[PDB]
């Protein structure tokens, strides 16, 4: 029995597959990492419509909250400094 | 939990999220304090007039996947705080230019996945403030130009997975912040001359998975660049003078391209260039020039006509830690004292004939070194004495008679089959690291048997 919007899952895994119109996101807080389908990424992750399927990819930005791309970044950290997608201590 | 009006959750902090709630129009009964308000993932097919009538002081409005075809004109009016507008995954087939009109404050609007085939001529006008633009996986024709001109403080711009086939001069004139612009997955197959002219603090351009047929020279107008990506297009050659334009370039992305041949100087002046990766340029005779090109981590350069790599290639790297020159036509090698930090060496299929002393001296952070599938006939006895942790030999399918041992006895892996006139057995004392050798003949494994997986099975190659 899938979760609603995943195609394919396992017991220990999540999901598998989504639906192509959802976005796979990764979850690992944990033993393990557990798939999830979503409409639309959080915040800390952005939309990644790939050719093998719509991904949730995390931002990888030092000092990011929220993110346009790998290197692109739209809100930073409380107190940081945002200049041209980056995040800055000043 | 704070008290809230059904069937919202309040966090206090004046933020509301009513998501998922298969609501039809924006909920009531909500604090006119409220900044932020996810009414995502509902069922509102349309936004009447002053439908935010009481929420003067939002900074977020969530409208993502509600179904959303019609906005009123005057739906958005008094949000003049709003910083951040999503309406993704929605019906919306043209840009809503009149009800955003005056969002003054607005940074961040999503108008991604909304079968959008239309924008406006006057879309956008009175966006001041906006940083960030969305207009992904829709289905527009060309770039909207004069839209794109009011918006001088945007600084991302997507214009992704859409239909658009050419790119005229002067398209993103007037985008003087444009930090990044994203173009993947259309079907552009025409940039011409003067397209980009205007975006000097362009720092990505990501143009993949389009059908460019010739190197763009547009790209010439970016003195910013730091990252370029043209991967999945249809170019067959990178000229002399590609990337003059772009000294700053860290990253190409240039594969899965039918490349087959790269100008002698298409490379060169790159000096922040961390990584050149061409593989099939089988055109290619020369190795490239790569004066002032000397922070490469990794040079491969695979699949050419290419017989002598240039003397001072070690002597000019400075932070060289991977080159793979396999499958050229490479005969003759220079000393590779001088890559200190190279840890890793291809140059299988090739056509060695000999490993001189002095070939491998200066490596001490060699790791892998491979030279199958050459002519090696002879290798100097003190070939890998100055060696430093060599933990994977590869010589197999060469034309040894011999083979040294001195600097060897770290290496985890030794492959030494398809040496047809390798007629010495090893000694297991002179290999106690060993865990995997391959050998041409059966008894040069009774040492490592009984007569560690050694193997004499040619691997059917
Ligand atoms: C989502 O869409 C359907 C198709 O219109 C909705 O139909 C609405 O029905 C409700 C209750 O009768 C009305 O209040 C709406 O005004 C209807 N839509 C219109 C524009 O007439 C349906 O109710 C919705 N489903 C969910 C999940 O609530
Ligand atoms: C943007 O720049 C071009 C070229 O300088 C200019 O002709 C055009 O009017 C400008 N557009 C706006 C709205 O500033």
């Amino acid at each position: 029995a899938c979760a609603k919007g995943c195609e394919l899952c396992s017991e220990v895994n999540g999901c598998l597959k989504c639906s192509p119109k959802l976005f796979i996101l990764l979850e690992r807080n944990d033993i393990r990492q557990v798939g999830v389908c979503l409409p639309s990424c959080p915040p800390g992750y952005f939309d990644a419509r790939n050719p093998d399927m719509n991904k949730c990819i995390k931002c990888k930005i030092e000092h990011c909250e929220a993110c346009f791309s790998h290197n692109f970044c739209t809100k930073c950290k409380e107190g940081l400094y945002l200049h041209k997608g980056r995040c800055y201590p000043a | 939990p704070p008290l809230c009006a059904a069937p919202c959750s309040c966090d206090g902090d004046r933020r509301v999220d009513c998501s998922g709630k298969g609501l039809t129009a924006v909920p009531e009964g909500l604090s006119a304090f409220t900044q932020a308000l996810d009414i995502s993932m509902n069922n509102i097919t349309q936004l009447p007039e002053d439908a935010f009538k009481n929420f003067p002081f939002l900074e977020e409005l969530q409208l993502a996947g509600n179904d959303l075809s019609f906005i009123h004109p005057k739906a958005l009016s008094g949000l003049k705080e709003l910083k951040v507008l999503t309406l993704q995954n929605n019906q919306l087939k043209t840009v809503p230019s009149e009800a955003i009109r005056g969002l003054s404050a607005l940074q961040s609007l999503r108008l991604d996945a909304n079968h959008i085939t239309s924008v406006p001529e006057d879309s956008f006008e009175g966006l001041v403030q906006l940083r960030h633009l969305w207009l992904d996986d829709n289905s527009l024709t060309e770039v909207p130009v004069h839209p794109l001109s009011n918006l001088p403080t945007l600084q991302a711009l997507t214009l992704a997975l859409n239909k658009i086939s050419s790119i005229p001069d002067f398209a993103f004139t007037n985008l003087s912040s444009l930090v990044v612009l994203h173009l993947h997955n259309n079907k552009i197959r025409s940039l011409s001359q003067h397209c980009f002219d205007g975006l000097d603090n362009l720092e990505t351009l990501d143009l993949n998975y389009n059908n460019l047929g010739e190197f763009p020279q547009a790209i010439k107008a970016l003195p910013s660049l730091k990252e370029l990506g043209f991967h999945s297009n249809s170019i067959s050659v990178i000229p002399d003078g590609a990337f003059d334009g772009n000294p700053l370039l860290r990253t190409i992305h240039l594969y899965d391209n039918p490349l087959s041949f790269v100008g002698n100087s298409a490379f060169h002046n790159l000096s922040d260039l961390h990584s050149l990766v061409i593989r099939g340029a089988s055109m290619v005779q020369q190795f490239p020039n790569l004066t002032g090109t000397v922070h490469l981590e990794s040079l491969t350069l695979t699949g050419t006509k290419i017989s002598s790599i240039p003397n001072n290639l070690c002597q000019e790297q400075k932070m060289l830690r991977t080159l793979d020159l396999s499958y050229n036509n490479i005969r003759d090698l220079p000393s590779f004292n001088g890559c200190h930090a190279l840890e890793e060496i291809s140059l299988q299929r090739n056509q060695i004939y000999q490993i001189k002393e002095g070939t491998f001296q200066g490596l001490i952070s060699l790791r892998i070194l491979d030279l199958s599938r050459n002519l090696i006939h002879e290798i100097h006895s003190r070939a890998f004495a100055t060696l430093g942790p060599i933990t994977n030999l590869d010589v197999s399918f060469n034309e040894l008679t011999s083979f040294p041992t001195e600097g060897l006895n770290g290496l985890n892996q030794l492959k030494l089959v398809g040496n047809f006139k390798l007629k010495e057995a090893l000694a297991a004392k002179d290999f106690v690291n060993l865990r995997s050798l391959s050998v041409p003949y059966a008894y040069q494994c009774c040492a490592f048997w009984g007569c560690i997986h050694c193997t004499p099975s040619t691997g059917h190659h």
